[PDB]
RNA sequence: CGGUAGGGGAGCGUUCCGUGUUAGGGAGAAACGCGUGCGUGAGCCGCGUUGGACGAAGCGGAAGCGAGAAUGUCGGCUUG
RNA sequence: GGCCAGUGAGACGAUGGGGGAUAAGCUUCAUCGUCGAGAGGGAAACAGCCCGGAUCACCAGCUAAGGCCCCUAAAUGACC
RNA sequence: AGACAACCUGGCGAACUGAAACAUCUUAGUAGCCAGAGGAAAAGAAAGCAAAAGCGAUUCCCGUAGUAGCGGCGAGCGAAAUGGGAGCAGCCUAAACCGUGAAAACGGGGUUGUGGGAGAGCAAUACAAGCGUCGUGCUGCUAGGCGAAUCAGUGGAGUGCGGAACCCUAGAUGGUGAAAGUCCAGUAGCCGAAAGCAUCACUAGCUUAUGCUCUGACCCGAGUAGCAUGGGGCACGUGGAAUCCCGUGUGAAUCAGCAAGGACCACCUUGCAAGGCUAAAUACUCCUGGGUGACCGAUAGCGAAGUAGUACCGUGAGGGAAGGGUGAAAAGAACCCCCAUCGGGGAGUGAAAUAGAACAUGAAACCGUAAGCUCUCAAGCAGUGGGAGGGGGAACCCUGACCGCGUGCCUGUUGAAGAAUGAGCCGGCGACUCAUAGGCAGUGGCUUGGUUAAGGGAACCCACCGGAGCCGUAGCGA
């Protein structure tokens, strides 16, 4: 492979066309951009969404729901189906589970919140070899599944939240049964 | 990076070349000598598909007088009655050729077509 | 692929050496590794390509003369494009060009272009040099009695690239050695003379499989 | 070396359903309800997916939704 | 198989870079012309001169890249 | 549906109408034609009427609208 | 005490603009002006961030995030913590009590934080660091030197070409009549300094701090934090408006305290103010040295390839041009003739001077000259198809008698040959470009994942590293 000899497959580059060069070419003289207006002048022309006066779509329509405040966050805990955890990649039912067991298997790869994580197993799928997974709470339709292949499933306690000794001391009271 | 040009001499130069012979500022004055070009490539076109229209009517003339040469009222209108009632393939009006070149034979055609 | 014999300073075939290196799909090499050249030598230049526009130029920004009541065009600045004094229109200024190229494609193009080399004459292949006070006649004479030396650019390298070697390389003109560190793909794509020592053979083997 | 800023008076407004199309809110709802039907009003309350028109006024000025078609 | 606004397809050309201190070149590089040579065409081959030094082709790359229209603009020249 | 345009005061002719004075090469709408964006022949000249739709070559022929005394092709042809 | 290209800090601080108007907002705290200082400045060692888990002075790049949020919730503005890197560096003071005192003041102890410092005891503390005295020795900078290898024939000249040798730790460059490793200055490598200056090291001085423990309850940066009130900036437009600095007036406690943890209140967690200093990574160019150029090469590149901020213009601030290329060597023209010594023709030089000094290729417009054919009853956007007559080298090109057809070109219009626009002609200069991002298509790589960014890499490009981060994997819901 001479440098002179190679070349580059058919169709992989356009030439980029060129407004106004000739008439031929046919973006020549007005280039498309047709006879005077806005558009045609140079600049940075109208603002999009925008309808000449008209109140525009955004404008007329009410936010949303709940819009002023609002987590509006979804995520709390990555979610990985069972299908996908007992099917494509598969363990060795020898082999712990878990978060870090799994970014290292690959199923499931967390980047931009590793930390807030704690993962969660979906109902939806199902295992064909009984595995323990040390993984935080997860739906009773995927737990019961996990029961039913008899696999052992071990809860875990992620955090515990400070509380003010007199709510606490409160909470105690409450203990009538 | 400047590129500058010199294509536009040979551009140039080759219509400077196509107009000679135009007899004014036609032919020195670039900036008209374009236009020219065109107009000479328009006429062209226009005097070339009136030439055979052109050339169709001469020869009418041409024939309808040799046929009009025998002194009773013969046509180039009915000298057709009679030359396609007797099956000629289309002489073309080129009989019309003939008939300035061979008269004799055109009045032998001629002979042939009254019987 | 297809073996090749290793040569000596004597220049005589001990050794077999079967070199297999990755390749890309038959009618997709061409496109694979021109791709690669070309962002290859784009990515290298350097911008060094500057000019003024219209407002850096050193031309005034006074009106020269009023809108109307004169004659003439509405000239607005002598520091004006169309004005021959200077201010040009999207001239050039200093761009700077880089081509991330895909690492798995990247090797693959190195791949593709020795892998296309060898077996047709074009890799004569060696084991070692000792060279002591480098000399650059010697070596040059080496490559006489070693493979093809004739000068025609016979690309050459090797592995660790002992100074005394790097040395008596620099004088002739046609062959640079190589090293790991210093492999290019421009270089070893001539694919008309280029050696190689059992270093490279089996460390270019280890980097590409199959 | 720069990005689009997304016109956040219109993020306020859309969303985008998973599978991917944008949808909307009905309008006239919060004020002089009355006179206002019912039927009319639980008419104005579902969310909508929205037409084509300014469904090609927005994609371009919100980019970063992930809405295809 | 008419075609303006306009959209799509296929190309030529110019300065520069890779293949190069390339092939070729003081028996002579480019501007002017004979060849209706050659092309649908942008243009390409040849052909010559007092001077006369550089530089193709092919496969590729980049663009201060293609002009008679801006009462454009710089220079030289006319008309009256 | 995707990616993207240009267009946003048309003109006349035919018809049914409003306004006008059943005036305008006026104005305003509805249904079609040509021009716009379309050449060529008839109309003396003559966008918007008639035939008609131009890929090219032809010093070949038949016709359409229209025409046959001269300028210009073709009967100063028949009979009422 | 003056000067400064740009970068920096401070004070004052606009507007055209965007919002398709415009007063809140945005351009923007930008521009500019003033005031300092540095080769860098500013910032900086925690009354910080966090969040039941941890960090640990500052300053930058990546990235989180064009997300959270703010916003006539309009135009728009837009963080940060965790994460990754570049660079790392910590100290000195104010009390408390002691030794002075013409009652100010100086000396010594004292400086840290889940709390230190004023108080109570040794077996003769050393290692460690900084600095300085002048002093010593290499390393570089400011001169420089040695430094390999050939000739012939070609043609005005050879470095090219054909032939024949050689060097190469030196085919990097500049020249030399025409291009060369072997012609020259050179280059690799190597040697070199009075003296001056640099970045370090060492020989001898000051200086290093928590070697430890325990029970009291002194001080722990006073008109300062708070508050009221007026603001400014915080990504955050008076909003629940925290922290952060300011104008007016009131005006705490200090450790069985005080501030922060986005009003506020409790409990918990972090840090402990109102004193100061400090290198690097970092932004910059009027410049200097080294190198590089898909940068220009004479209306380009600096405005400026010669007395260029020049001539010139303006009172003044200020504006601001154009002019390059005989030859390899002036060998730049001895002598003669026309001759007011302007300019010429010979002669001479040179390869060439129709290269001769308003000299290098020399286009077009425009000004002539000579030859070929042709116009004086003409009519025309001046051409075209037919071609009479004639001239050319002996079927192609020149000119054209006469006929027919043909209402300039662009912009722009429902509609222009238009008596609508524009252009005197010629030659040049002159217009959808770049940066980063979203979307789509073509092409390619990979895939039961794809990719790395900042940053390194014996320069710059870069093989290899770098998994932080992003995209595809689960939706519905405020």
């Amino acid at each position: 492979f001479r440098l002179d000899n190679l070349g580059p497959q058919p169709g992989s580059r356009k030439k980029g066309k060129r407004k106004g060069r000739g008439h031929a070419a046919g973006q020549g003289g007005s280039c498309g951009f047709g006879m005077r207006g806005q558009k045609s002048r140079s600049g940075p022309g109208i603002m999009r969404g925008f309808e000449g006066g008209q109140m525009p779509l955004y404008r007329r329509i009410p936010k949303l729901r709940g819009i002023a405040g609002g987590m509006r966050a979804g995520l709390p805990k990555y979610v990985p189906i069972n299908l996908r955890d007992i099917e494509v990649a598969g363990f060795k039912e020898g082999e712990e589970v878990s978060l870090e067991s799994l970014k290292a298997k690959g199923i499931i790869n967390p980047s931009g919140r590793e930390r807030r994580l704690p993962l969660k197993i979906l109902g939806e799928g199902e295992l064909s070899t009984k595995l323990q997974i040390k993984a935080r709470a997860f739906s009773g339709s995927a737990k019961e599944k996990l029961e039913a292949a008899g696999c052992s499933v071990t809860v875990l306690p992620g955090r515990k939240k400070y509380i003010k000794e007199s709510v606490r001391k409160n909470l105690a009271r409450a203990d009538e049964y | 990076r400047v590129k500058r040009g010199y294509i536009a001499r040979r551009r140039r130069k080759k219509i400077r070349f196509f107009a000679s012979s135009f007899r004014g500022a036609h032919s020195r004055l670039t900036r008209t000598i374009a236009q020219q070009k065109i107009r000479a490539l328009v006429s062209a076109h226009r005097d070339r598909d009136r030439q055979k229209r052109d050339f169709r009517r001469l020869w009418i003339t041409r024939i309808n007088a040799a046929i009009r040469e025998r002194g009773v009222y013969y046509n180039y209108s009915k000298f057709i009655h009679d030359l396609y009632k007797r099956q000629l393939l289309l002489n073309r009006k080129i009989l019309a050729q003939i008939a300035i070149l061979n008269p004799n034979c055109i009045y032998m055609i001629y002979n042939e077509i009254i019987k | 692929l297809i073996p090749l014999p290793i040569l000596n300073f004597s220049g005589e075939k001990v050794g077999e050496t079967f070199l297999n290196l990755k390749t890309a799909p038959p009618e997709k090499a061409r496109a694979v590794v021109h791709r690669g050249l070309i962002t290859h030598l784009q990515n290298k230049r350097r911008g060094t390509a500057s000019t003024l526009t219209r407002a850096e130029v050193r031309g005034g920004g006074r009106k020269p003369y009023p809108q109307k009541k004169t004659g003439r065009a509405r000239r607005g600045s002598q520091g004006s494009p169309l004005r021959p004094g200077g201010g040009v229109i999207f001239g050039p200024k200093p761009r700077d060009w880089t081509i991330k190229m895909n690492k798995k494609e990247r090797r693959l193009a190195l791949s593709t272009a020795i892998a296309s080399a060898v077996g047709n004459s074009f890799v004569v292949e060696e084991f070692a040099e000792n060279f002591e006070k480098p000399k650059t006649k010697d070596f040059i004479a080496a490559m006489q009695r070693w493979g093809l030396d004739p000068a025609e650019k016979s690309l050459f390298f090797l592995m660790d690239l002992v100074e005394n070697v790097e040395k008596s390389g620099r004088n002739i003109r046609t062959l640079k050695l190589l090293t790991p560190r210093s492999l290019n793909l421009f270089d070893v794509l001539n694919a008309e003379k280029l050696v190689f020592t059992e270093g490279t053979i089996q460390y270019l083997n280890q980097r590409y499989g199959v | 070396g720069y990005k689009m800023k997304t016109h956040k008076a219109s993020a306020k407004r859309f969303r985008v359903t998973g599978k991917g199309k944008i949808v909307r809110r009905r309008a006239g709802k919060q004020h002089l309800l009355a006179k206002k039907n019912t039927k009319r009003k639980n008419r104005l309350s579902k969310l909508i997916q929205v037409d084509r028109s300014d469904y090609d006024n927005v994609i371009g000025a919100l980019p970063y939704l992930k809405v295809n078609r």
